[PDB]
């Protein structure tokens, strides 16, 4: 009585989206490595960059 | 009558040069980080 979802019967069919263990995880933040702009500009003047 | 071979000494070339594979662009090397293996030296046919 303090650790059961109060049902309306036992071993319920279709546990519904709310009263079951979701899952959230924190937001994925991406250090998006380059700027495609300068980038694209600085191979249009010629360099050739090439590296990690 | 006989006589002596033209003599033709035979050793490795000048630096060595030539026993690295350079400015040939198949067979390049590299050098990156052990992540990010994204070359950094580009070689190429006239740079010699």
């Amino acid at each position: 009585a303090l650790t059961s979802t109060p049902r309306s019967q036992l071993n319920p069919p279709n546990w519904p989206a709310a009263q079951v263990y979701q899952e959230n995880p924190a937001p994925t933040t991406v250090l998006l490595p380059r700027d495609a702009e300068a980038e694209v500009q600085m191979t249009n003047s010629g360099a050739q960059l090439a590296g990690g | 009558q006989a006589a002596p071979n033209r003599p033709n000494y035979i050793g490795f070339r000048d630096n060595f040069i030539g026993l690295m594979y350079y400015n040939s662009t198949g067979n390049m090397g590299v050098l990156a980080g052990q992540a990010s293996q994204l070359n950094a030296v580009v070689d190429l046919q006239d740079r010699n």
